[PDB]
């Protein structure tokens, strides 16, 4: 069967050309009429881009994207690559590349049935002028207001990091119950800040230790820290010297 | 081009509902539209073909319907594996166009257990002093977190990230960041998130103060 | 333009939608095919196939319209494909394409390609069994290089004794001799010089290629009459489309669907029977709606197998007017116009149905009723009701009045 | 009003006249009778009788259409007389009077009172001989206190296995019963109480008098059925004038054409059948151009046999809203207008054809398609270019959106 | 066979009720469902006046008579009768009384062709106020330029009488050749008057007796005069006294 | 009502020619017509029903036919027993109107002997004198009279009577009545008629004078 497999870097400055290559694995690119790739913006629909033949090197693009996307060819490593250029913010998207089939009917009619059988996983692609930076990431410690119904949760803020993504993982992934991990949100200064909390018993507090372990492959970097509630008793030791 | 306009943009079901989803056409196809499924994560994946035809593989409960300008995808018996991003998709013409996509929840009711948490004091002298909001296993997805600081609304230093629908418990959770500089942190005393949830009655506010601890 | 499709036995319910039509006019008489079938058109079961002669008669409005005398109806719908028709002395030759491994054009290398051809009457007696429908026997397909040969196109012509059905020659590609400089990427930069042999078939690394044509069936031949193969002149030449060669004002005509790269319209006038050489019109303003690569008015040398059957009648030849239905339409196949065009342009036109009607084959026939030049066009109209295709037949009378 | 009138063969050269038409609708069958004369239509000598079954179809624009499929004609059509058509249960039953002494209304005295009725199948099959045609033999008329009795109106209705044609009964004027005090003289005052009674029959003193009625052919009386005459009521009763019961909206309707003085439409929903029970509509804006002496708009008892036949269907019971064609004219039966009145007001109208083009009896059916009220009117238009009669249809689709 | 006969006055002063009657021969007025009334005045064309049903009362009549015409009935003496009212000089005609015949084909329709069948002789019937008069009859003498080409004519003059008709025979009846009793006119008195000459040799002017019997029966006047040629010698014979 | 207009008034033709007779009606009238024989001095009499069929009794020769509004009556081999009136009648409305009639003529081409006879002694006698004009045997029918009267025409004084047409000869006789009175009459001397006819080449003048016998 044929297996797709996108590959790419996965940040590109604004206004220059995304390098995309859709390695065919199983199959040979000879056959298939057609090689489509089809991108989804984050939280919009999918929008195709453009086929190529893989037979032949004739290209159809669509006409939102025509005067900018390039797709090219390389038959001796049975891929076929993505070029887009003068990139937005507005061309973060996921990039799929999809095995394009016709479904023919009544060869005296050549109008065929379109659609994408086999797809590739896809990559994320982000748009940004911000540099590969290690994440900065700051516990959240419990307090007496993190109470409801006898249960205090805790976590760790991951902060201003960049590229996607990072995996957090709890006591070496031993921890799985609770365990919320949120997707990353982008900030006005350019770089990810996301949150990760895990729901807990308020009486196993002070009793068990809670590490979030923070990996960003891109940067490589390795944060791990324990979680400890606030001290309060401290601050208000003033010795009175008569 | 043909646009595909899906509707609704996202609908919620419990498991066995009957789930019907259109993708109307801008221009009329005779019959060439394709259905898509997008699991979280995951390529999507071809349903219905030709707008009429079950896939191999795909169960039978997946149906879909109609030709020309309204296209529809029934669901008979919902399931829990069925709770995935649905595009229709078509072929009738070059460039093709999918719809916006229709994602599918779950109807069960629940109440959110509000948390807060102050900022850590090594991120107190990293530079930047965040307070999140947090807020664990509610339906639905749509609420409001609005930030009050001394009782005094606070806006356009906030930022929400809700995770995708888990499937041990079918809830949601999520962390409301507010972003703020040390100078605005120690000039201002309560630092509180109001939740308003379908599941709770009342108004549920939870705040901390930086002199208490 | 006046419908007049309501003496056949074309309207189904619903559920059942009107596929792989048929209309071919000779001498006063008609034939009509077509394909019901149970749901979907693509992926439908098909229920019957009717291969229905008749005659066209003058109702009482001087509108002509199509009255089957005969009727015929294989057993098995499901092998029967590309049928084309031929009239011959009263008799009515219509000569098919058994397949049993699904479409002879799709699934070629494993198609038999075995043909079956079948005679109508007319005029139909009342015990007439033998007489009306005579299934004839093909037991000897004279192909030459061409592997297998197949009727593909509505109608065919005589001369005399002998029919000539439009045809396709399943080439295999190797044998194909195409040389690579005959390409036309003169013009435009986006069309490599070997697009015009890959384009030339189906796939581009498809195993067959095909090359229109005709099928020579001299009725003289004997007992078994045998079904001779002749391929069209390689003079613009593009993938084998379904043809239809008509005699208009004495000498034939061969219509070849723009099934290609040539989107133009690529009809002409026959200089020679056997060898088929065709004078194509060098047309440039007829076109049909290619769907992706290929739409309409493209003429760069491109890989595709898109567009759409839609025949043209040569109504005049001193002035070399040509009338028939064409989608107005870039890509999409709809808004059919009965348009009457001449070679570099259209003299006026008459729009069928509604802008964003989608259309689908259309076959055009023109003939004299009392010195009238009238027009017969048969059109799938996608009826937007009740979302099925339905072949809707138009009379148009030429006018001799601006 | 569109012209659907080539799907009959109506269409003769200008030789001859059609005359003496029927159009019977049920369930999507039709019926079609006429006479075709030599010349004249009056004195003209008759060449066929068409009896022709089919079925209603659909063209591409949505308009019903005649199909004949099954046509009988009398191997002598000097002797059939006055036929009315019932469907029953996908057969076509015609029933009709044989006459050797002429038209049986005119030369009532001498006429043997002898009936024909003929089955016709709205399926015909393909070699289905008594299944097609099969005269039934009437050896059994159950007339009553009646000397002779006819089937004297254009279409009946069945009910269940039971028909009932439109009929007249020739009923000797001596043995007439009516009291002359029930004759609506008060309002007028040229009307003696006593023209009421001799306008009864087609001449003050003949012999026989016309009273209409229906003609009970039950089925289930076995291999040879009784043709029971049913009378019908008193109330609003006049000349026994060609009838039409037909089913519409569940309830039968029973239209009794203006022969006579109460030159207004005489029809109205059916209360029982037998006996026959119609309650009139109380119309006071449809009324038929008599010639002389019974103009149209005339309501005083006088003594005429004139008129025409002008039925009107019911489309509307809720609001009693019916359709049919009209001649709007005084005295000339010209100009006919298909209008769509209420009991007193008309709502809307469409002039089928010209201000002065003279027009004869006018039968109108109306049905559904696909849940739509269209209505089938044959109208008999003289033709100015060939001087002679033809009956023209009329597809008129009820609108919805005034 | 049925045979009518009108009957009536033939003087009708103008302004008052005319009175005809068409007695009914060889048949019953119970039959033949309509009897028409039919005129036709002296220079003009027919035109229809009105029918009875006979067996019934109901009477229909020309709308540009409908006001004034009535037509009356008689089962005992088997006649019917017409009563013109208010008759002027434009009533003059010959009012025929006829069977209207109807012709009916295909009596599912009741529209007969009508015509008359049976016509009645009429009777001339002339609106004058003049009383009855008798003619006088005064000669036409030939003379020397009554004479052409060797045929010398002479006739009689009728004056001054009415009504119609008046018989003009010759010799008592003997003379037929060349008879040409002209027919008469309407003067501005209102009297009537018409010649009454023949054409005879020259030759045989002084030997034949010519006498012109005119007949008046409304008058009972009978006039025999005889035509002799003007004597021209008595006048110039005077008579020299000395 | 129907107005029934015939064409021409009144024809002339010979023995053994074809006559045409042509009614029109101002409506439409089907077949709805019948023709009529009208010989002078008698009932007319019905040739043709229904415009196409011939009578019992009459002749093959008349022939009727046309429908709608142009009707027409053909006498294919006329003889000498057809010269009356023919009329036409329209039975399909009430009032019936007839046409206005046709009248036939015999067109045999002769001279007339022209005579002028002198009032009478007697006439004189009783107060008027009226000079009478003859015109013996001619054709056509239609001519032409002037009264003269010493060189001076005098009108509105004439009264014409022409007998209807002879079947011993077919022609004419004609006489115009000069009524004047008598101190009218010897007022004058000369008292002539004119005559203008198609078969006399110069206009024939009779004239007397009063002084002469």
């Amino acid at each position: 069967q044929v297996q797709l497999q996108e590959s790419g870097p996965g940040v590109v400055k604004p206004s220059e050309t995304l390098s995309l290559t859709c390695a065919v694995s199983g199959g040979s690119i000879s056959d298939t009429y057609r090689w489509s790739w089809i991108r989804q913006p984050p939280g919009k629909g999918l929008e195709w881009i453009g086929y190529i033949y893989g037979s032949a090197t004739s290209t159809y693009y669509n006409p939102s994207l025509s005067s900018r996307v390039t797709i090219s060819k390389d038959m001796s490593k049975n891929q076929f690559s993505l070029n887009l250029n003068s990139v937005t913010a507005a061309d973060t998207a996921v990039y799929y590349c999809a095995r394009d089939y016709q479904y023919y009917y009544s060869g005296s009619y050549p109008t065929p049935h379109n659609w994408f059988d086999v797809w590739g996983p896809g990559v994320l692609v982000t748009v940004s002028s911000a540099s590969t930076k290690g994440p900065s990431v700051f516990p959240l410690a419990p307090s007496s207001k993190s109470t409801s119904g006898g249960t205090a949760a805790l976590g760790c803020l991951v902060k201003d990091y960049f590229p996607e993504p990072v995996t957090v993982s709890w006591n070496s992934g031993a921890l799985t119950s609770g365990v919320h991990t949120f997707p990353a949100v982008l900030q006005s200064s350019g770089l990810y800040s996301l949150s990760s909390v895990v729901t807990v018993p308020s009486s196993g507090l002070g009793t068990q230790t809670y590490i979030c372990n923070v990996n960003h492959k891109p940067s490589n970097t390795k944060v791990d820290k324990k979680v400890e509630p606030k001290s309060c008793d401290k601050t208000h030791h003033h010795h009175h010297h008569h | 081009d043909i646009q595909m306009t899906q509707s609704p943009s996202s609908l919620s079901a419990s498991v066995g509902d009957r789930v019907t989803i259109t993708c109307r056409a801008s221009q009329g196809i005779i019959d060439y539209l394709s259905w898509y499924q997008q699991k979280p994560g995951k390529a999507p994946k071809l349903l219905i073909s030709t707008a009429s035809n079950l896939e191999s593989g795909v169960p039978s409960r997946f149906s879909g319907s109609g030709s020309g300008t309204e296209f529809t995808l029934t669901i008979s018996s919902l399931q829990p594996e069925d709770f995935a991003t649905y595009s229709c998709l078509q072929g009738y013409t070059t460039p093709y166009t999918f719809g916006q996509g229709t994602k599918v929840e779950i109807k069960t009711v629940a109440a959110p257990s509000v948390f807060i948490f102050p900022p850590s004091d090594e991120q107190l002298k990293s530079g930047t002093a965040s307070v999140v909001c947090l807020l664990n296993n509610f339906y639905p997805r749509e609420a409001k977190v609005q930030w009050k600081v001394d009782n005094a609304l606070q806006s356009g230093n906030s930022q929400e990230s809700v995770t995708e629908q888990d499937s041990k418990d079918s809830t949601y959770s999520l962390s409301s960041t507010l972003t703020l500089s040390k100078a605005d942190y120690e000039k201002h005393k309560v630092y509180a998130c109001e939740v308003t949830h379908q599941g709770l009655s009342s108004p549920v506010t939870k705040s901390f103060n930086r002199g208490e601890c | 333009p006046k419908l007049i499709s309501y003496t056949l036995p074309v309207v189904g319910q619903s559920g059942t939608c009107i596929t792989d039509p048929l209309l071919a006019m000779d001498e006063g008489y008609f034939a009509y095919s077509h394909l019901e079938r149970i749901g979907s058109c693509s992926r439908g079961v098909s229920k019957q196939r009717i291969i229905g002669v008749g005659e066209v008669l003058d109702r009482g409005d001087e509108v002509p319209s199509l009255f089957m005398t005969n009727v015929w109806t294989p057993p098995n719908p499901n092998t029967v494909y590309h049928c084309s028709a031929v009239y011959n002395n009263e008799f009515y030759y219509v000569l098919c394409a058994v397949s049993t491994v699904g479409d002879p054009i799709l699934n070629s290398t494993y198609w038999s390609g075995s043909l079956m051809m079948t005679r109508l009457a007319v005029k139909p007696k009342s015990n007439g069994g033998g007489y009306n429908q005579h299934q004839l026997a093909l037991r000897s397909i004279e192909k030459g290089r061409y592997d297998k040969v197949m009727p593909y196109g509505p109608s065919g012509i005589k001369q005399g004794d002998t029919l000539y059905f439009p045809a396709v020659g399943f080439l295999v590609r190797t044998e194909f001799k195409y040389n690579d400089s005959n390409c036309p990427i003169t013009k435009c930069q986006y069309s490599k010089p070997e697009n015009c042999r890959l384009s030339m078939g189906i796939r581009p690394n498809s195993h067959y290629i095909l090359r229109s044509g005709l099928l020579k069936y001299n009725l003289s031949d004997g007992e078994n009459p045998k079904v001779v193969f002749i391929e069209i002149s390689d003079q613009r030449l593009s993938i084998g489309s379904p043809s239809k060669i008509y005699d208009s004002l004495g000498q034939p005509v061969f219509y070849q669907a723009s099934f290609s790269w040539d989107t133009m319209i690529k009809f002409g006038d026959v200089l020679t029977v056997n060898p088929l050489v065709v004078n194509w019109r060098n047309n440039t303003v007829i076109s049909r709606p290619g769907q992706s690569q290929c739409p309409r008015f493209n003429t760069c040398p491109e890989i595709c197998w898109e567009g759409v059957y839609n025949d043209a009648f040569l109504i005049d030849r001193i002035n070399w007017i040509s009338a028939g239905v064409f989608l107005d339409s870039n890509q999409t196949a709809e808004n059919p116009v009965f348009t009457v065009f001449k070679d570099n342009e259209i003299l006026y036109r008459a729009q069928l149905a509604s802008e964003d009607t989608n259309a689908q084959k259309t076959i055009t026939n023109c003939f004299l009723l009392k010195n009238k030049i009238w027009c017969i066009s048969l059109v799938e109209i996608y009826d937007t009701g009740d979302n099925v295709i339905r072949p809707k037949l138009f009379a148009v009378k030429i006018p001799e009045q601006c």
